[PDB]
Parts: structure tokens; C-alpha cells; sequence
């Protein structure tokens, strides 16, 4: 169904406001709400949101409260001031999946047959991206295990509108940025790449401990996937691949040589202009 | 578990409470013992402003802490 | 007497909603209602704002349902927002920022109902990526001012940092009211978000550009260099042959080959460097 | 004044760091620095706190402190940073 | 006295150093 | 009788009225009390609008009921 | 080995670690000693703020080094 989802900044600021406000009604560690949006050509666009009361008794699953006829009432009250937008899905601000949210989803799906989940973690502890997108599917099994009802991943991004990025930029007076050109490349696409890749490999590293009797091998599936990973990775950089590499490095650098030469000649020319102009005018004004 | 409250008048009020109580409850106790409406009371504890929906042990208030009441006056 | 220094703190969310709502009623003075609290004699803080059902005719607007307002407000309390009304706002496209005629009248009744009210006016069509045009006003006293009394007290430089524009003087700002300074006060968590708001995934950084197509671009620019070198030789030859400014003044049509020559560097460089570096790294980090 | 005091600086930076009125901060931003006086290197820890703060008025009061901590010394190590902030 | 001269020059050097650093920083920041 | 009418500001007003009074008389009393003109203010009760043409008994306004006042919002 | 960490009030702590020790163990043991929640803190040495994944040896930390603890005093 859905191929990608796009989020506008107004939603993210709304989430954060809700998270800070709840302290006046409870003590819970999570909050839940509704996403208003629209979509076309399997590209989904979320634009606006409001938050509805929710509560959960932490020490168990299966004991939670979610207020229907407040949701229906608000949806009515909003529709009266913008006809463009319709229920699309829901969000919660927990850092990690919870046991019961599939059972939340099977409720709120009665308001929209395609409903999508967005996790918006409000306290990042890393370099990263603040949103994740999930859709619900049924899984068969080869083990003869009964059919399982389970989430599936969807790629996500932030989008923008000209009427908002004016505000975002008026507000982004906080720190440095835009170390132009060659300065920004290597930071943005080498260092902050390698840090991510490292964190991922540490995560796999940790999981393969628990299998030391701490937990049951979750499936041979995950092991088959790992074997694909270590099989695919590029062949040892030892064959005539090396020849093909040197060729392009020569060609890549030669034109650099040319450009650098151009770069120097202009400096000499500017030098001469500065020199003559100086001395002449000096003797003249003397 | 004793608590001292200071009002603008400087009168001191003593409270026997529990670390898992809530600000709503202590505001109500004050309402009972002095007659001030609960919702006019705002609680001050050093700089922090205390919020009704959560519990004293979340602010780790200790024994015999001194705690200020402020009145949000209303227009008229 | 009102102190010159008193601020209005608006809370970043409210501003974004004011814009995305103003830049829609493109040629019409859309309006709305604004919620906050009076922290102190030197402050007012606005925390949120919401629209209404309303209709107009280009020359005017007004809202039609009064019940909707009380119902929405009384609903919001059930989720931690007990704050009440402190003011209102409306958008002026392209005019500038001031209060005029009717806007004073609907304003002044607020002040009979609640002193210390505030009226805000924003302009969404002059604004641009660097800066947004906002103003906040309150009415001068209903005269009895032949006494020559100042409207406000002063005990700081803090209120005289800014120059009033000619337009508001035309419509009389210091004659009928006065401006109040806007200030922003972001908290920790939202500003932590606001910087993430542009980060892009690690997946991309390690990726190579195609080597074909890349070579094509290299050959394109190198063959573009020729004509500029040829022109540059003449441009060197001919200078100082006439009066100095009459170089530039006679070079408004035809381009000057120095700049176009120079700015084809910073395209061979940058590109070739970063591609060779990225390949050179990832040849190690995978096997 | 000038008698550095382990306790009072906490009893006032804690209050300044968590109150909503502005005038209180515009008073304390001076009130802190006078607890250092010529103490040369001793105060440097406090300095590195305040200059890192998000809050603009505390970030300011860092500067008054590094002025009152080094009166007359002419020490280059204070200039090199106290001027870098301006730029 | 040669000594005082020596010391004066010595310090002068350092002052020059810091001034050079500051103006370098300024030249980089005005572009942004 | 006594009647309580409260506004979007959080200020509240108490009026004295007799059941035969019309809405217009209410608004006139409000203007006397505060200076808002009678044409600007809208009234609400039990979630439906008030209108002139009727006595206060007619809507079954009981002792110590609560009314909402909301202002005309015009700009141009 | 013995390392020094300074807090703003002029408190100093001396602490036992190893060259291969990681930042996380340092924060953990400072928690165990003083009770500071591990997240509310930042460690500064050489004018830089450290990264939680590296070792002390990665920053060329040497014997009897002193580093500054930065603290959000009351957390909230």
C-alpha cells in the first residue's frame, strides 16, 4: 500500500508541546494522539494533529484506557474549520515498541481502514532522525506456527512548506552552520556516516550475547539474514579490480592539477595590478 | 513526615503527609484546615513551581521542608 | 503606570501557526484568538492560539459562531491546558503593521473587560526566510491627555532601542496607542528538536556517485573552459586602454571572463576531491 | 565579596537556573561575580560552567565573572577567550 | 637598562600573537 | 434573583434580575456594569444562543444559573 | 589510577580507574559515589566535551589529570 510518508514541522512542535504539558493531569511516561492528513499516489502527507486522553497501568499489559467519544467529538470540531484533512493514523512518544499497541491499533483502525503508526521520540541520545513509520500486516509461517499479526517498516522523511520554512529559519538563531562547500561535505557524509554504521554494528553485537542462553534463538530467519550479510560484502580487494581502481584515480586527479594551475595564474595577475597601481599613485601623490 | 508551609502572612502550617502523596491532596488539606479555595493556591519550593498532577517523591521533598504559598490574584 | 520595559513572550509554536494561517487568506484579513497568562507586571506570555469559523468580503471579516469558541476552550482543559484568553491577532497582507478604525473599536472593549490586553498584527507576504514582521500594540488612554502626561513610565534604556517606521507614523501609532517589544524564550527540548529538523540519514553519506555520468560532467566543464580562456586573453590585452570606470560601464552586456573562469573551479575541485576521498575510505571499512 | 564560599554559590545558581521572572536573573547575573575577586585560577571551574549555559543571561554573567576574577592581571589567557565571544 | 628592554620586547611579542588570532577569527566569521 | 455570568477572560459577574426581564435588559445591565455596548456582546446558555424577544423565565433560567458572555470579533 | 574531577562549588573527587576504562564506567562509578543520575552530566577536559563511546586513552588523558564536571544542578 503506502510507499512513503512525509511530516511537516508543525506536527513535531505539537508533539513536544503535548509532552511537556501532561504534567498537569497525570504522571505517565507516554502520550498518544491522532494524525490528520491527506495523500496521493501512495505518498502520504501528515499535516496537523490533536491529542486525546489515554492512560495505562504500567505494571501490566491489557489494562488501558482510550477515550472514543472525545476523539469523535474533536474530529467533528476540526472538520468544521478545515475540510481538506481526514483521520490517517496515530502517534506515541515512547522510545520503544510496547506489547499492547497492536491492540490499540485494532481499535483505532475502525476510523480508517489504512492506519499508520509514527513513533516520535522526543529525547534523542544520538545523532539521528526523530520519526519512524509502521504499518500492520499478517505473517504466515513455515514452522506451522499460527498466523501472526505484526508490524512492518515504512521509509520516512521530513518535508516542508514555503509558509513554514520562513518561520523555521527566523527561529534558527542558535548555533553555527553552513561551513560552505568542501567543509560541509566531509562532516555531513563521512563522519556522521561512520558514527551511525558503528552504532548499528554495536547493536547486533549486543543481541548476539543474549543467545548465550539468555534468550531463545528468535528464529533461524535472523541467522539466515546475517549469513547473507557476511556473504555479500565486497570481494577481497586483491584481484585485477586494483588495476581498474588506479585508472580512475589518475583520471580523477589529472583535472584537479589543471584547475589548480588556473587558480595560481589569476593570483599573479591580481598581484601585478596591485603593484603598479600602488607605486604609480604614490609617486603621483608625492 | 512533617511539612511546614509559609503563607504571605507568615503563618506556619504543619502537615503530616507521605512521600507518595500528590499536590492536589495537600492543597485540599490546606483548604480544609484554613478555608482557602484550592485552585487559588500556587505552591513554590525554591525556584520550582509545583504542578498538581504529580507526586511529592517525584520532587524528592524531604522532612520538615519549608514551602511557600503564593496567591495568583484575579482581575476584577 | 505602565513600565516601558514590559515584554511579550511568544512561544515559537504560536508563531508558526500564525503564519501558516495568515498565508492562506491571501487577500483577506483573517483573524483569530490567543491564549496565555499574565506572569507579572513586566510580562505577558502567550502559549497557544487557535482559529475560528469566519466569513468576510475582502473589505472585512468576522466570525459567525459564538458557541464554538466556548465549547472548544472548555474542551481543551481536559488535557492540561487550563490557560485562558489574553488577546487576538489578525493578518495584514502587504499593507504594513498598524491598527485602523474598526480594529480599535473591537480592541477597546477588551480593555474594558480585561486590562492589560494585547493586540497582535502580523504580515505574511513581506516576510522572507531571514525575518518575520510582527508587532504588538495597546491603546493609548482615551485622552484626558491635554495634560501632556506621558502614556508610560521610563526607568531604563530598555524600551528605546528601535526606530518606528514611517508607515505607522502615517497612521498614527504614537498618537493613539503604543508598541510593545516582542521577545522569544525557547526551552531546552524544543531547541534540541529544532536542530535535528534537518539531519539526513547515515545511509546516504557513504554512497558513491556513478562513475559514468560523473566522467561526462568532467568532460563537459573542461570543454567549457576553452572559450573562457580565449576570451580572457583579449580581456587582459585591452585593459587600461581607457578610463578606469569605463571598463565596467562598458561591460554591462557581455560577460567578464574572469569570474566565469574562476567559478568553474570550485566545481572540478570539491567534486573530484570528495568523490576520491569517499571511495578511498569505504574501500577499507567494508572487508 | 571576594570570600569564595562553597555553599552560597550553589544556593544562588540553583535559584537562578530555575525561576521564571527575568528581573531576578538581571540581578543575580551580577550577584554571582562578586563572590570571586582576584582569585585567579581558582574560579576557572565556575567559569566553564556559566559560559556553556544555554540561558543568555547566565552566559553573560560568565563574562562579568572573568572580569572580576582577573582585575589588573593583564593575563593573556583571559583575553584570548573574553574577546572571542564578541566576534 | 638592557633588562627592562628585553622584558618589554618579550611581552610585546605575545600581545602581537593574540591580536593576530583574533583578527583571523573575525575574518572568518564576517563571511557568514 | 441572583444570576452568575462569566466570560472568556475568567472574570465573573453577578446580576440581580426578576423572571419577567428580557435579554435586552440583561445586556443593558452588563453595559451599565462594564461599558461594553449592547450590540457587541453575545450570550450563551445551556449550549444554545440567547436572543431578544423573550423573558428570562422563558428559557427556564433558574436561581443561580451560569451564563457565558462572548464578544463580537470584527476586523477590517 | 587516580584521577581528579572538579565540581563548581570547589568540591574535588579522586577516583580509581584503568587506561582501558570507558566513559560509561566513569559516569557509573561517579553515580555510585555521589548519586548523580548518569545522564544529567557532562565531562570537560582540554576544553572539549567528551564522547560517551571513547576511552580515556582516546583523549590522551594522563596521570593525576583533573577534569571539570558540568552539572544541571537540580535536574528539574
Amino acid at each position: 500500500a503506502v510507499q512513503k510518508v512525509v511530516v511537516h514541522p508543525l506536527v513535531l512542535l505539537s508533539v513536544v508541546d503535548h509532552f511537556n504539558r501532561i504534567g498537569k493531569v497525570g504522571n505517565q511516561k507516554r502520550v498518544v494522539g491522532v494524525l490528520l492528513g491527506s495523500w496521493q499516489k501512495k505518498v502520504l502527507d501528515v499535516s496537523n494533529s490533536f491529542a486525546v486522553p489515554f492512560d495505562e497501568d504500567d505494571k501490566d499489559d491489557s489494562v488501558w484506557f482510550l477515550d472514543h467519544d472525545y476523539l469523535e467529538n474533536m474530529y467533528g470540531m476540526f472538520k468544521k474549520v478545515n475540510a481538506r484533512e481526514r483521520i490517517v493514523g496515530w502517534y506515541h512518544t515512547g522510545p520503544k515498541l510496547h506489547k499492547n499497541d497492536i491492540a490499540i491499533n485494532e481499535l483505532m483502525k475502525r476510523y480508517c481502514p489504512n492506519s499508520v503508526l509514527v513513533i516520535i521520540d522526543v529525547k534523542p541520545k544520538d545523532l539521528g532522525l526523530p520519526t519512524e513509520a509502521y504499518i500492520s500486516v499478517e505473517e504466515v509461517h513455515d514452522d506451522g506456527t499460527p498466523t501472526s499479526k505484526t508490524f512492518e517498516h515504512v521509509t520516512s522523511e521530513i518535508g516542508a512548506e514555503e509558509a513554514e520554512e520562513v518561520g523555521v529559519e527566523h527561529l534558527l538563531r542558535d548555533i553555527k552552520d553552513t561551513t560552505v562547500g568542501t567543509l560541509s561535505q566531509r562532516i555531513t557524509n563521512q563522519v556522521h556516516g561512520l558514527k551511525g554504521l558503528n552504532s548499528k554494528l554495536l547493536d547486533i553485537r549486543s543481541y548476539l550475547e543474549k543467545v548465550a542462553t539468555g534468550k531463545l534463538p528468535i528464529n533461524h530467519q535472523i541467522i539466515y539474514q546475517l549469513q547473507d550479510v557476511f556473504n555479500l560484502l565486497p570481494d577481497v580487494s586483491l584481484q585485477e579490480f586494483v588495476k581498474a581502481f588506479y585508472l580512475k584515480t589518475n583520471d580523477q586527479m589529472v583535472v584537479v592539477y589543471l584547475a589548480s594551475l588556473i587558480r595560481s595564474v589569476v593570483a599573479l595577475h591580481n598581484l601585478i595590478n596591485n603593484k603598479i597601481a600602488n607605486r604609480d599613485a604614490e609617486k603621483k601623490e608625492g | 513526615m512533617q511539612i511546614f508551609v509559609k503563607t504571605l502572612t507568615g503563618k506556619t502550617i504543619t502537615l503530616e503527609v507521605e512521600p507518595s502523596d500528590t499536590i492536589e491532596n495537600v492543597k485540599a488539606k490546606i483548604q480544609d484546615k484554613e478555608g482557602i479555595p484550592p485552585d487559588q493556591q500556587r505552591l513554590i519550593f525554591a525556584g520550582k513551581q509545583l504542578e498538581d498532577g504529580r507526586t511529592l517523591s517525584d520532587y524528592n521533598i524531604q522532612r520538615e521542608s519549608t514551602l511557600h504559598l503564593v496567591l495568583r490574584l484575579r482581575g476584577g | 503606570a505602565v513600565d516601558t520595559a514590559e515584554q511579550v513572550y511568544i512561544s515559537s509554536l504560536a508563531l508558526l501557526k500564525m503564519l501558516k494561517h495568515g498565508r492562506a487568506g491571501v487577500p483577506m484579513e483573517v483573524m483569530g484568538l490567543m491564549l496565555g497568562e499574565f506572569v507579572d507586571d513586566y510580562t505577558v506570555r502567550v502559549i497557544d492560539v487557535f482559529a475560528m469559523p469566519q466569513s468576510g468580503t475582502g473589505v472585512s471579516v468576522e466570525a459567525v459562531d459564538p458557541v464554538f469558541q466556548a465549547k472548544m476552550l472548555d474542551m481543551l482543559k481536559q488535557t492540561g491546558r487550563p490557560e485562558m484568553v489574553v488577546g487576538w491577532y489578525h493578518s495584514h497582507p502587504g499593507f504594513g503593521c498598524w491598527l485602523s478604525g474598526v480594529d480599535i473599536n473591537t480592541q477597546q472593549s477588551f480593555e474594558a473587560l480585561s486590562e492589560r490586553a494585547v493586540a497582535v498584527v502580523v504580515d505574511p507576504i513581506q516576510s522572507v526566510k531571514g525575518k518575520v514582521v510582527i508587532d504588538a500594540f495597546r491603546l493609548i488612554n482615551a485622552n484626558m491627555m491635554v495634560l501632556g502626561h506621558e502614556p508610560r513610565q521610563t526607568t531604563s534604556n530598555l524600551g528605546h532601542l528601535n526606530k518606528p517606521s514611517i508607515q505607522a507614523l502615517i497612521h498614527g501609532l504614537n498618537r493613539h496607542y503604543y508598541s510593545i517589544t516582542i521577545n522569544y524564550r525557547k526551552n531546552e527540548l524544543e531547541q534540541k528538536m529544532l536542530l535535528n529538523l534537518h539531519k539526513k540519514s547515515w545511509m546516504e553519506g557513504l554512497t558513491l556517485q556513478d562513475y559514468s555520468e560523473h566522467c561526462k560532467h568532467n568532460e563537459s566543464v573542461v570543454k567549457e573552459m576553452l572559450e573562457l580562456a580565449k576570451n580572457y586573453n583579449k580581456a587582459v590585452e585591452e585593459e587600461d586602454k581607457m578610463t578606469p570606470e569605463q571598463l565596467a560601464i562598458k561591460n554591462v552586456g557581455k560577460q567578464d571572463p574572469k569570474r566565469h573562469l574562476e567559478e568553474h573551479v570550485d566545481v572540478l575541485m570539491t567534486s573530484n576531491i570528495v568523490q576520491c576521498l569517499a571511495a578511498m575510505l569505504d574501500t577499507v571499512v567494508f572487508k | 565579596l571576594g570570600s569564595k564560599n562553597a555553599q552560597a554559590i550553589e544556593d544562588m545558581v540553583g535559584y537562578a537556573q530555575e525561576t521564571q521572572h527575568e528581573k531576578i536573573l538581571r540581578g543575580l547575573a551580577v550577584g554571582i561575580a562578586l563572590v570571586m575577586y582576584g582569585r585567579m585560577e581558582e574560579a576557572d571551574a565556575l567559569i566553564e560552567s556559566l559560559c556553556r549555559d544555554k540561558d543568555p543571561i547566565l552566559r553573560r554573567s560568565g563574562m562579568y565573572t572573568v572580569a572580576m576574577a582577573y582585575c589588573g592581571s593583564g593575563n593573556n589567557k583571559a583575553i584570548r577567550r573574553l574577546l572571542h565571544v564578541a566576534v | 637598562d638592557l633588562y627592562s628592554r628585553y622584558k618589554k620586547l618579550q611581552q610585546e611579542l605575545e600581545f602581537l600573537e593574540v591580536q593576530e588570532e583574533y583578527i583571523k577569527d573575525e575574518q572568518k566569521n564576517l563571511k557568514k
